């Protein structure tokens, strides 16, 4: 009777009529007539957005199926409702819905050439690929305008246009999974990727590198996003790409790596960012040139090869190399100290997990090594190795007269980052060696107070 | 049995 | 084709 009046009311759009009209009892009731639809299927598919609204909130079922499998999504989605489908997909529509035909939304859009309805349900996730019985996907059933859609090459010059020129809303407005890695037709034949990295657009390389962007994907010329940044020299953007897994020395058709680019181009900050992160300045090129070579400054050749040996040494310490570590060898080198975190390659040996760290550390130590250097929060080599109980190495360290009872940034020695971490023989040792226990921490704790009820034992012996 | 068009329409 | 400049700019 009055279901039939509440039905009506759905697809005109009479609010004040669709309040009056529905409660819990009647919010999903199929229309047992014709095509066995839901309220909010009607609404959806009339585009009645306050409607939906309101159905929503009084428990409206956004997964409720009709006769023929659809789901309101399916309904909004044919008639171009692109503002209704937004509101169903954040109730949890989900975009790939399949009706009896299997047969998703963005079939249902492509088929009616709804561009709108098409980049919004890409953009939440909707698979162009699902086949209906038929064998038939949406692309293969698609609008000759949806088809570009599907195909990622839909506004695609507006797509481009935006990461270059820096334009956050309206990349968002073309942004699919699909068209995020195109290239141009011409010219160099770049990504949004490469051209937002180029130009600097640091929020836009945020943006495309969430949805999926390709930080290896190559232009015509066999570059990689991480050369335009480096060759015009922004540091904000190089780091971002490289958090990202960007190849440090990747190389294009010329054989040119990144660091090339760079230090061709005098950016000294860059070169230094990239030879952290393991770049190579003996790498040569196609024209038998490195980047050594290449740089132009004299003080950038210089620090390209010191800061080079400097990385390859501390790397050479971390993984135990004890023959790479003979090699890479002079006073200048062995102090090296690393930009951030300021460890010397003795830092780097003595947390190896690696079978030869004795070794290293000793043949380090003999080379000329400052044994209580501090790292960027004051720890020695002896509170690095302490804490990790690497006790074999505690050994060396005293030998070369470690201060056992150096202060940390929280006035801690080496017997309190030991004892905190429950470490029971390095504690031992560290006494035995020298540590005093009664020392107290800036924040008024003994080694025994920070350790549990084994490491006191063994504490309240003195 | 045969596909049918859903319920609903177009706005203006 | 033959080597260029990359895309991007300085400022």
């Amino acid at each position: 009777g009055a279901l039939r009046e509440l039905l009506e009311a759905c697809r005109n759009g009479d609010v004040s009529r669709v309040k009056r009209l529905v409660d819990a009892a009647n919010v999903n009731a199929k229309d047992m007539a014709g095509r066995k639809s839901s309220p909010l299927h009607f609404a959806a598919g009339f585009g009645r957005k306050d409607v939906v609204e309101h159905l929503l909130q009084m428990g409206a079922n956004v997964h409720a199926r009709d006769d023929g499998g659809l789901i309101p999504l399916h309904n909004a989605c044919s008639f171009g409702h692109a503002e209704v489908v937004s509101l169903l997909l954040c109730q949890g529509a989900d975009p790939n819905a399949r009706d009896n035909w299997n047969y998703t939304p963005l079939h249902e859009a492509a088929i009616k050439g709804k561009i709108d309805v098409c980049i919004v349900l890409l953009q939440h996730g909707a698979d162009p690929n699902i086949r209906n019985t038929d064998g038939k996907s949406a692309l293969d059933l698609a609008d000759p305008s949806a088809k570009a859609v599907l195909t990622g090459e839909y506004k695609k010059d507006e797509l481009l246009e935006a990461a270059r020129s820096g334009n956050e809303e309206k990349l968002m407005a073309l942004l699919t999974p699909l068209n995020v890695n195109c290239h141009a037709s011409d010219g160099r034949k770049s990504t949004p990727l490469h051209l937002a990295a180029g130009y600097n657009r640091v929020r836009i390389v945020q943006l495309l590198l969430q949805h999926g962007a390709d930080v290896h994907a190559k232009d015509k010329g066999g570059l990689v996003p991480l050369h335009n940044a480096c060759s015009y020299g922004h540091y904000e953007v190089t780091e971002l790409l490289l958090k990202h897994g960007a190849c440090v020395n990747a190389m294009d058709l010329w054989q040119f790596t990144p660091l090339h680019e760079a230090a061709s181009k005098n950016r000294v900050e860059v070169c230094s960012l990239l030879l952290s992160h393991g770049a190579d300045p003996t790498l040569v090129n196609c024209h038998g040139k490195s980047a050594v070579d290449m740089a132009p400054t004299p003080e950038l050749r210089e620090r390209l090869t010191y800061e080079f040996k400097g990385h390859s040494l501390l790397q050479a310490a971390r993984e135990a190399d004890l023959a790479k570590v003979k090699k890479t060898l002079a006073l200048e080198i062995i102090n090296f100290k690393q930009p951030q975190s300021h460890e010397t390659a003795l830092h780097c040996a003595v947390a190896s997990l690696h079978p030869k760290r004795k070794q290293v550390t000793e043949l380090l130590l003999r080379k000329g090594a400052n044994v209580n250097e501090k790292n960027k929060d004051f720890m020695t080599p002896l509170h690095v190795a302490a804490e990790r109980a690497h006790n074999d190495v505690m050994e060396v360290l005293h030998k070369h007269g470690a201060k056992m009872n150096a202060l940390d940034t929280l006035g801690q020695t080496a017997l309190h980052r030991a004892a905190l971490a429950g470490h029971l023989q390095t504690c031992r040792l560290l006494l035995s060696y020298g540590s005093d226990p009664s020392i107290i921490s800036l924040q008024g704790f003994t080694a025994a107070q920070m350790g549990n009820e084994a490491v006191q034992q063994i504490l309240s012996e003195s | 049995g045969y596909r049918q068009s859903p319920d609903g329409a177009c706005s203006v």
